[PDB]
RNA sequence: UUGGCACCUCGAUGUCGGCUCAUCGCAUCCUGGGGCUGUAGUCGGUCCCAAGGGUUGGGCUGUUCGCCCAUUAAAGCGGUACGCGAGCUGGGUUCAGAACGUCGUGAGACAGUUCGGUCCCUAUCCGUCGCGGGCGCAGGAAAUUUGAGAGGAGCUGUCCUUA
RNA sequence: GGAUAAGUGCUGAAAGCAUCUAAGCAUGAAGCCCCCCUCAAGAUGAGAUUUCCCAUUCCGCAAGGAAGUAAGAUCCCUGAA
C-alpha cells in the first residue's frame, strides 16, 4: 500500500512523509493506507485530499 | 481486496539522457522506472514497469578517482579465472555493458528480474533507432 | 593477404638443388572460383569466399545452385572464407589458379587434423603413467582429480575423450615448388589432415 | 634507494617534499633519498 | 612576495587573444601559441598589460593563480624571443650530426641513434660537440632535450655522453 | 612449525614419505625493469615494480630435511584435511610371531633396536572430459561467417659480429 | 601496438626560490588488453548476409485445428579418411 501512495505523491510533488504528516494536520484524518489507495484509483478526487494537506503544509 | 493489475498495463517509453551525470544517481531513479514504482498501479509481482532507452552512455561521469579505481571484476569458472577491467577500460573500449552492469545489481533478483531487465537498452552515441514508438523524454528529480 | 584451398594426398621426398631432401606434401587445388564477394557495407566485414570440388548433378541442392548461378561457373562442394584480402583485385566469378604462389615464400597452413577416436588420458594429453611394476595396480589413468576442500573438479583439468578431429593450423611454412600445369602445390613440412582432406593455404604473418 | 616508514631528513640540505601521495626526501646526496611506503 | 599578484606586460609584436572560455591564443614573431586554462580563473587583459585574478583564497585558487600567470609569462617569452637549450657531449668517440632534421648520434653504441624534431622545433648543431635545441615552448624544448639526455646519461666516474650547458655532474673517484 | 584450549568428529573423518595430475598465493631462486652502492669494467650486495613462463638428474636414508656428486640461466618458499589411499604403492611406524640390550622376583613392558606381516566397491546425485536426441530462435529448409564470451600458448642458454 | 606499474622525466605553483605537482604533458617491464591460434549464437540479448520453397485442401462464423506437399531431410542399405 505504501509505495502506491509514494507513486500518487510524485505526480503531486509530495513525499510519503508530507502526505501522512500533512493529513495529521490537514484533518486529523484516518485513512488507513489500504483505502488511501482506493482513492488513488480515483485520482481526480485523490489530489483534493493531497493538495489540501499541501496547503496545510504551509 | 485491492486491485492486482495483471497484463492490463499501458506500458510507456521513456528516454533518460546521459549528458554529464554520475552513473549511480543516473541509474538510481531509472531503476525505479524499470519496475514502474513511480506508477500508482504498482503490483509487486506482475512487472508494472515501462521501457527505458538511454542515449549517450559513454559520456557519463564519475567524481573522485573512480575513473581509475573501480575495477569491474568478472570471473570465469576455470581456476584462477578473474579478469580485471578498470573503469576507463570499460569507458572507452566498450561502455554498453557499463550501465547495464550498474543496473543488473539494482534490479531485484529472480525470474522476474530478467523479465524486467529486457525492458532496458543502451546505445553508444546518439543512435536511438527506435523511430516507431513515439518515445518520451524524462528528467530525473536531481 | 591471399589464399587458395585444395586437397591433400600424401607425402613424398623431393630433392631441392643440393643433397638437401625436404618433406613434401602433394596439395592439388583445381582452380578455385570466387562464389561471393562479401562487402563491409552490408555484411559488416571484408572477406571473400572460395569454392573447391567438381560436384555432380545429384550431389547439389537447389539453394547451392542459386548461390552459384549469379556468377554461373559450377556448383562446388567445399565452401570456405578468407578474412582480410585485397578486395580491389577480384570480382565475383574469377577463376583462381596456382599462379599466385612461388617456390620461396612464407606460407601459412591450416587444416582439419586426423582422428584418433575414443582414446584417453595418456595419448590424448601426453601425461605419464604410474610404474608398471613394484606391485602398483596404477597405470594409464588420468591422475588425481584435485584436493579435498573445493568439493569439485576444476574446469581445466584434463581427462579422456575423443582425440583429434579438431581444426589445427601450422604457421610459417614454405612452398617447395609450384607445378601449376597440373594444379599442384608442394609445401615444406608435414601438414595436418588425412588423405583427401581439405586445407587453406594462406600467406603467414612473418 | 632507501625505502622505510620512518622517513626523516638527515643533513642540513635535505628537503622533505610530498610526491604522488608518498613523502620523499630529495637532497643533493642520492644516498639521502628516503621514501615511506 | 607573491608569484601571482604582480602583473605581466606585452612589450611589442604580441597579440594575446582572449578567444574562448579558456583557450587563449598568443601570436607574434617567433610563433603562435595556444593554451587552455581553468574556467574558475579570470584573466583580464589591459592595454598591453596582463592581469590574472582568482575568485577566492582556497587550496585550488592558491595553486592556479600562480601557474596560469607563469605559463602566460612563459608564453610571452616564447613568442617574443623564444627559447634555446644547448647540449655539450663529453668524451672521445662522442659525436653528433644531423641528416636534415633527423639528429644522428654516433655516441657510444653499435648503432646510430635517430632523433626526430616532431612538432617543428629547431635543433641547431654548430659542431660535433655542441647541439642546441631552439624553440618556443619550455614544455617542449625542455621536454625534447631531456629525452636526448635519456639516450646517454652521464656517469660519475667519467662524465661522458649527453650533458646540458652548465650541468655540474657528480664525480665519483672510483679506482 | 614446537605448542596451548577441548569446539565439531569415537553408530569410524584411514595417518607420515615417494609415484600420478597439477592448481593457488608472492615475503622472488632465474628470466624483465630499475634506484643507491664501499657500482672502474666483468661479477656483485641491497631494497623496489613484477606471478606470464620455468624450476635438473642421481648415491645414501622408509625418508621429509640435509650432506654429497654433476649440471643448470634457476635449483624458489608456502598452501590446498602437514593437498591427492571410493586414484596407486605398504618401505615407515602401530596388531599378535621372533630375538637383543636394559627394567621388573614375576606375567610382561620400551617415541630404544632388529626380522615377518590380507589396502575392499559394480557409481545415484553435484563436479568434470567428451559426444548426441528434442524443442526454442513469430514461415519452412541449404551452406559460409561477424564475434559476445572462454581456453591454450605465453621459458630460455651457448657461439659470431660490432670489439 | 595501446594504456600503466616501480622508476626516470619535463613544466610549475601553493610557499618571489626550490620543487617528476594540484592542474598540463612525455617516457617507461618477460606484467596488463588487443595483435597470433583454437572453441564459440541455447550470446533466450538466440546476430548477419547467400539462394531455395511459397502461401495449398478441409473444418469453423472467426479464432483455431488436421493432411496431403514444396525446398530439403530421415528411416534403410554398401561404406570408411
Amino acid at each position: 500500500w505504501i509505495t502506491r501512495i509514494n507513486a500518487a505523491a510524485r505526480m503531486n510533488g509530495l513525499s510519503y512523509s508530507r502526505l501522512m504528516h500533512g493529513l495529521k494536520l490537514s484533518g486529523i484524518e484516518v485513512n488507513r493506507k489500504m483505502l488511501a489507495d482506493l482513492a488513488v484509483n480515483d485520482l481526480t478526487a485523490f489530489n483534493q485530499l493531497a493538495d489540501a494537506a499541501k496547503a496545510q503544509l504551509n | 481486496t485491492p486491485m492486482a493489475n495483471a497484463s492490463t498495463i499501458e506500458r510507456k517509453w521513456l528516454v533518460v539522457d546521459a549528458a554529464g551525470k554520475t552513473l549511480g544517481r543516473l541509474s538510481s531513479e531509472v531503476a525505479a522506472i524499470l519496475r514502474g514504482k513511480h506508477k500508482p498501479t504498482y503490483t509487486p509481482h506482475v512487472d508494472t514497469g515501462d521501457h527505458v532507452i538511454i542515449i549517450n552512455a559513454e559520456k557519463i561521469e564519475l567524481t573522485g578517482k573512480k575513473l581509475t579505481d573501480k575495477i569491474y571484476y568478472r570471473h570465469t569458472q576455470h581456476p584462477g579465472g578473474l579478469k580485471s577491467r578498470t573503469a576507463l577500460e570499460m569507458r572507452t573500449n566498450y561502455p554498453e555493458k557499463m550501465l547495464e552492469l550498474a543496473i543488473k545489481g539494482m534490479l531485484p533478483k529472480g525470474s522476474l528480474g530478467r523479465q524486467m531487465f529486457k525492458k532496458l537498452n543502451v546505445y553508444r552515441g546518439s543512435e536511438h533507432p527506435h523511430e516507431a514508438q513515439k518515445p518520451e523524454v524524462y528528467e530525473l528529480r536531481g | 593477404t591471399k589464399g587458395i584451398l585444395g586437397r591433400k594426398i600424401g607425402m613424398t621426398q623431393v630433392f631441392a638443388e643440393n643433397g638437401d631432401l625436404i618433406p613434401v606434401t602433394v596439395i592439388e587445388a583445381a582452380p578455385n572460383v570466387v562464389l561471393q564477394k562479401k562487402t563491409a557495407e552490408n555484411d559488416g566485414y571484408e572477406a571473400i569466399q572460395l569454392g573447391f570440388d567438381d560436384k555432380r548433378e545429384k550431389l547439389s541442392n537447389k539453394p547451392e545452385k542459386g548461390h552459384v548461378a549469379k556468377a554461373e561457373t559450377a556448383p562446388k562442394r567445399f565452401v570456405k572464407e578468407l578474412r582480410g584480402v585485397e578486395m580491389d583485385a577480384y570480382e565475383v566469378g574469377q577463376e583462381v589458379k596456382v599462379e599466385i604462389f612461388s617456390a620461396g615464400e612464407i606460407v601459412d597452413v591450416t587444416g582439419v587434423s586426423k582422428g584418433k577416436g575414443f582414446q584417453g588420458a595418456i595419448k590424448r594429453h601426453g601425461q605419464s603413467r604410474g610404474p608398471m611394476s613394484h606391485g602398483s595396480r596404477y597405470h594409464r589413468r588420468p591422475g588425481s582429480m584435485g584436493p579435498v576442500d573445493p568439493n569439485r573438479v576444476f574446469k581445466g583439468k584434463l581427462l579422456p575423450g575423443r582425440m583429434g578431429g579438431e581444426q589445427i593450423t601450422v604457421q610459417n611454412l614454405e612452398i617447395v615448388k609450384v607445378d601449376a600445369e597440373r594444379n599442384l602445390l608442394l609445401i615444406k613440412g608435414n601438414v595436418p589432415g588425412a588423405k583427401k582432406s581439405l586445407i587453406t593455404v594462406k600467406s603467414a604473418v612473418k | 634507494m632507501k625505502v622505510r616508514p620512518s622517513v626523516k631528513p638527515i643533513c642540513e640540505k635535505c628537503k622533505v617534499i610530498r610526491r604522488k601521495g608518498k613523502v620523499m626526501v630529495i637532497c643533493e646526496n642520492p644516498k639521502h633519498k628516503q621514501k615511506q611506503g | 612576495s607573491r608569484v601571482g599578484k604582480k602583473l605581466l606586460e606585452i612589450p611589442s609584436d604580441v597579440t594575446v587573444t582572449l578567444n574562448d572560455n579558456n583557450t587563449v591564443a598568443v601570436k607574434g614573431p617567433k610563433g603562435e601559441l595556444t593554451r587552455t586554462f581553468h574556467p574558475d580563473m579570470e584573466i583580464k587583459v589591459e592595454d598591453n598589460v596582463l592581469t590574472v585574478a582568482r575568485p577566492s583564497d582556497q587550496k585550488e585558487h592558491r595553486a592556479l593563480h600562480g601557474t596560469t600567470r607563469s605559463l602566460l609569462g612563459n608564453m610571452v617569452e616564447g613568442v617574443s624571443k623564444g627559447f634555446e637549450r644547448g647540449l655539450e657531449l663529453v668524451g672521445v668517440g662522442y659525436r653528433a650530426s644531423k641528416s636534415g632534421n633527423k639528429l644522428v648520434l654516433n655516441v657510444g653504441y653499435s648503432h646510430p641513434v635517430e632523433i626526430v624534431p616532431e612538432e617543428g622545433i629547431e635543433i641547431e648543431v654548430p659542431s660535433q660537440t655542441k647541439v642546441v635545441v631552439k624553440g618556443t615552448d619550455k614544455e617542449r624544448v625542455g621536454a625534447i632535450a631531456a629525452n636526448i639526455r635519456a639516450v646517454r646519461s652521464p656517469e660519475p666516474y667519467k662524465g661522458k655522453g649527453i650533458r646540458y650547458e652548465g650541468e655540474v655532474v657528480r664525480r665519483k673517484e672510483g679506482k
